[PDB]
């Protein structure tokens, strides 16, 4: 399985040594700023160091491990999840993370807020039932709706104690605009 | 032979549902008068009925319900039809059903063969397509929609030997006890002939004997739109005067004409039936989509 | 020997830096086959909490199969980085081609625009918005074919929901994007394509300024210069595409209908065209076969009984699409026999319920109304709630989303939207009944 060893820091000559190569100096090839090596490594803990311009150093962004004597080596855990994309993305998602339905009203603001509600999108003002059909065709037929208007409630003004509600819903690749007449 | 029967079995009801359509639903507690006016304002003939107490679709409100209310409760042009003015959908259904008819419906996953068989067995014109997963009514399926769908796939399969055969040879439709209306027949009488014979249209005949117009169940809804339902003493001619302008005539067919031409004429006209006639233009009977779909699919 | 190798590819020069990550050229150790490798740092993704976006981006690029969208061959996962092995194109950015030639000739410009719009339409049909369309993100191959590439600022469009996120360069961003307003999605990509067409034909931007607040005023104004060397046909197309009003703005269908766009257009770029069904594989059609007979049906097509099953659906789909008046209503000939006369008038429909009072006072009235009707809600935002109510007859929960919107300076609006995830009842009836209870109380 491929494992990346990148040196973000500066230098003219950079080497890599670890438990995987019996602590021997391996020369890293440089691009414009990065010194990299991609090695095939088995699952488990791996200790490593960096030899930059004749001096021993380590990457501060990677986990630190100090031995019984005092040498500082970076530790990397090669896991089974690291080989497959969707498994690696599942581990990365739960790492970022590290409620129920209630009848309690929400407070106006953490700190006093005059913040206004979002401006109504013009697409929702395109009422499908206010539009004319065209006489030639079946009166039940309607034009193809915008996906954005789906599930939204539309209503008529209450007249003679009866309220009328409508909404456009999807069934597979088809759309139904149901109307309901019910006394208020 | 039996090509159309195999086609119906393969195609699901979903394939007939339009990409975008409207569905008018009424709560059973809604006044029947407001419900018929809503059918007019929304331009629909039928509407599924939602019982909010039972939390289920219990039936359908069609123009037949309006015809039945008028003929049962009309007394005079001098007195208002109290029941039409004050009855709720539920109270009307109680006196109408006395016959506790369950909801006749079809699933969108069920074949067209099942839908056609349901329309014939139950002797109905409008069948609601209800999704068993969501419980939502999606579309009101009719004989027109079914026949027009077959017309699009006629070129896709070999045409059977019966399509080239004459209507006289096949004998499809009614040719005895044809329920008709005269030019001077009052609307109330025409409504009585609908209730008694359970037919969707009555041909209009003049004093000389000629067929001038046609009074369909659909035409009755104009009494609600024009708000002329309170005077059912007027003639069928007076009731059809609203559409006198821009009316080609009574769409008829001949006994010598092939089944293919009858299907094409019915599909193009988007009408439920043609009046059959012999070599002479003499009325021999009627041929509707229920007769056509029974011959094409059921047999 | 000591070179950096990912898979069997040797990593060379950096091609560029995208919205997320770094792109490097890859050359096959044995053959010399060239690929483009997008390197994503796992920690950088974690630090920005972009784990969800990266997941959706990979899912879509794997699903995508279009000749004018960069192909994703494979994704190589490592403990520190993600390596996206993609299709390499030698011609580089369209931006550099425009600069080299000054301005692209009408014939070549149209050809390139037709290819770009074909790719954009593919994304929209797959419910994906690019949101970063510019000639810098449009690449060219050896045969001068356009390929859209950076899907870093992309997002998926769902039923009933809107997008707000301020994405892209200001020069290619729509007036609604700049204003920080909610938008549907597709109209934003069409604006960007309009700017690309102007840049192809003119070799300049329609809205450009050194002072950012002036540039924003220019875009919002929508007033741009139309040069004399451009014919009235292209001018109208540009003016329809670069409309400030998203409702008045051109759709892909509008552009496809335009006389200028229609010229020398290949019949395989768009669906419903004469050569699309014969040369392009349909994913939805193959999926329909899977349930009837899951295995690959490619061998039978490249005549076997399995191949006929795929073409039967494709044929049946064409018949249903050819009968346009049977499935959809026309825009406003003898009238339909079932057309109903007018009653006696003409009542107009409106979204939710309007209120002229203060937004805090509206919200306070909502919480009280819900409590009386025994509702359970979740506060996701001060003006966005997720409400729930158990149906007594069916014993199932009914869910809806409440959102308060600003109409004008004194007017407000309470929007109702159903949430779908009832066998005894009806889902749509449950939503209407829950809405009715709240409307009557308020
Ligand atoms: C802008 C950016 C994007 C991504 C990023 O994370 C990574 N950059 C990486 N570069 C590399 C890399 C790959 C090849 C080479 C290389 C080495 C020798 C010759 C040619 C090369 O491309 C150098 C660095 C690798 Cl292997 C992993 C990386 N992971 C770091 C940065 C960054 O510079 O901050
Ligand atoms: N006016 C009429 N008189 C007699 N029979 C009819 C008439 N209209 C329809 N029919 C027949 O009644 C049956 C059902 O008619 P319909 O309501 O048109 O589907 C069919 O078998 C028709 O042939
Ligand atoms: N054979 C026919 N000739 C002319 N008009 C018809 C015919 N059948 C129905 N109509 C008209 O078409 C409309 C639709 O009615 P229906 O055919 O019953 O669905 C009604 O207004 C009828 O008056």
């Amino acid at each position: 399985r491929p494992t990346v060893f990148r040196w973000t820091g500066g230098g003219k000559e950079v080497y890599l040594s670890g438990s995987f190569n019996n602590w021997s100096k391996l020369p890293l090839t440089r691009s414009h700023n990065n010194f990299v090596a991609i090695l095939d490594l088995p699952e488990g803990e791996h200790q490593y160091k960096f030899f930059v311009d004749g001096q021993w150093t380590h990457d501060p962004s990677e986990p630190i491990v100090t031995s019984q004597l005092g040498t500082v080596n970076n530790i990397i855990q090669v896991k089974k999840t690291d080989f497959e994309v969707f498994d690696a993305l599942m581990v990365d998602s739960q790492k970022c993370s590290d409620g129920p339905y209630h009848q309690e009203p929400y407070v106006c603001k953490p700190e006093e807020r005059f913040r206004a509600p979002p401006i109504l999108p013009p697409h929702l003002l395109q009422v499908i039932l206010n539009k004319d059909t065209g006489i030639s065709c079946d009166p039940a037929l309607l034009p193809e709706p915008n996906h954005v208007m789906l599930n939204h409630l539309y209503a008529l003004s209450i007249k003679d104690g009866v309220m009328v509600l409508s909404a456009t819903h999807r069934y597979k690749k088809k759309y139904v605009t149901t109307l309901l007449y019910k006394p208020i | 032979n039996s090509v159309y029967t195999s086609f119906m079995k393969s195609h699901r009801c979903y394939d007939l549902i339009p990409t975008s359509s409207k569905l008018v639903v009424f709560d059973t507690s809604l006044q029947v008068k407001k419900a018929f006016f809503a059918l007019v304002t929304n331009g629909v003939r039928a509407a599924p009925l939602w019982d909010s107490k039972k939390q289920s679709f219990v039936g359908m409100l069609t123009i037949t319900d309006f015809i039945n209310i008028l003929h049962r409760y009309y007394k005079s042009a001098l007195v208002q039809i109290y029941e039409l003015e004050e009855h709720k959908i539920e109270t009307w259904r109680e006196v109408y059903l006395q016959s506790f008819k369950p909801l006749v419906c079809i699933s969108p996953n069920a074949s067209l063969f099942d839908a056609v068989s349901s329309l014939i067995r139950n002797k109905i014109h409008r069948l609601p397509v209800i999704d068993p997963e969501s419980g939502n009514t999606l579309y009101i399926l009719t004989h027109k929609r079914i026949l027009k769908f077959l017309k699009l796939f006629i070129t896709e399969f070999p045409k059977p030997e019966f399509m080239s055969k004459s209507l006289e040879e096949l004998q499809i439709g009614t040719y005895a006890n044809i329920a008709m209306v005269r030019t001077t027949t009052p609307v109330y009488v025409a409504l009585g002939i609908f209730v008694q014979h359970r037919v969707s249209a009555l041909p209009v005949v003049d004093e000389k004997g000629r067929v001038v117009d046609i009074y369909s169940k659909f035409d009755v809804i104009n009494l609600a739109a024009e708000k002329t339902y309170n005077n059912l003493d007027v003639s069928v001619t007076k009731a059809l005067q609203h559409r006198s302008h821009y009316f080609e005539g009574v769409l008829k067919c001949y006994l010598h004409e092939t089944l293919e031409t009858i299907i094409n004429r019915l599909v193009e006209a988007e009408v439920h039936r043609l009046v059959v006639v012999d070599e002479n233009d003499v009325v021999k009977g009627i041929v509707s989509l229920s007769d056509i779909l029974q011959a094409l699919v059921l047999t | 020997d000591g070179r950096v190798k990912i898979g069997h590819y040797v990593l060379g020069d950096t091609l560029g830096v995208g919205t997320f990550g770094k792109v490097k050229i890859g050359e096959h150790q044995l053959t010399g086959h060239k690929v483009a490798v997008k390197i994503l740092n796992r920690q950088k993704i974690r630090s920005l909490d972009v784990v969800g976006k990266i997941k959706r981006e990979i899912q879509n690029l794997k699903l995508f199969r279009h000749p004018h969208i960069i192909k994703l061959y494979q994704v190589i996962s490592t403990p520190t980085d993600f390596f996206m092995v993609m299709e390499y194109v030698s011609g580089g950015e369209l931006f550099d081609y425009i600069c080299k030639h000054g301005r692209v000739e009408e014939m070549e410009a149209r050809r390139l625009f037709q290819q770009i719009l074909s790719a954009v339409d593919y994304c929209h049909r797959h419910m994906v918005v690019h949101r970063d369309l510019k000639p810098e993100n449009v690449l060219l191959d050896a045969h001068m074919n356009a390929k859209i590439a950076d899907f870093g600022l992309s997002n998926m469009m769902s039923d009933g929901e809107f997008l707000r996120t301020s994405c892209g360069s200001p020069n290619y961003a729509a007036p609604e994007v700049i204003s920080g307003r909610l938008y549907a999605g597709p109209e934003v990509d069409i604006w960007s394509c309009g700017v690309i067409l102007y840049a192809l034909l003119c070799g300049t931007l329609p809205f450009d300024d050194e002072h950012v607040p002036t540039l924003f005023k220019k875009i919002r104004g929508g007033v741009f210069y139309i040069p004399e060397y451009l014919n009235r046909s292209v001018a109208t197309l540009l003016m329809h595409m670069l409309q400030v009003d998203p409702l008045k703005r051109a759709t892909i269908k509008d552009i496809r209908e335009h006389e200028w766009f229609k010229q020398g257009l290949p019949s395989y770029l768009f669906p419903e065209d004469p050569s699309y069904d014969a040369n392009v594989i349909d994913d939805e059609a193959v999926k329909e076969v899977c349930e009837k007979f899951e295995s690959e049906v490619m061998n039978s097509l490249y005549q076997d009984q399995l191949a006929v099953a795929y073409h039967l659906i494709i044929d049946n789909r064409r018949i249903m699409n050819q009968a346009s008046e049977f499935y959809l209503a026309s825009s406003p000939l003898k009238p339909h026999p079932e057309r109903m006369p007018p009653l006696i008038k003409k009542a107009k429909w409106h979204l939710g319920i309007r209120s002229q009072s203060k937004p805090y006072d509206i919200m306070a009235e909502v919480y009280r109304a819900m409590k009386q009707l025994d509702f359970e809600w979740k506060v996701v935002n001060a003006y966005h709630l997720r409400v729930r109510r158990k149906n007594p007859v069916t014993g199932n929960y009914v869910k809806m989303s409440l959102q308060l919107y600003l109409v004008d300076n004194r007017s407000y609006l309470l929007d109702f939207k159903s949430i779908d995830d009832p066998r005894l009842g009806s889902h749509t009836m449950d939503f209407f009944e829950m809405c009715a209870s709240l409307i009557t109380t308020l």
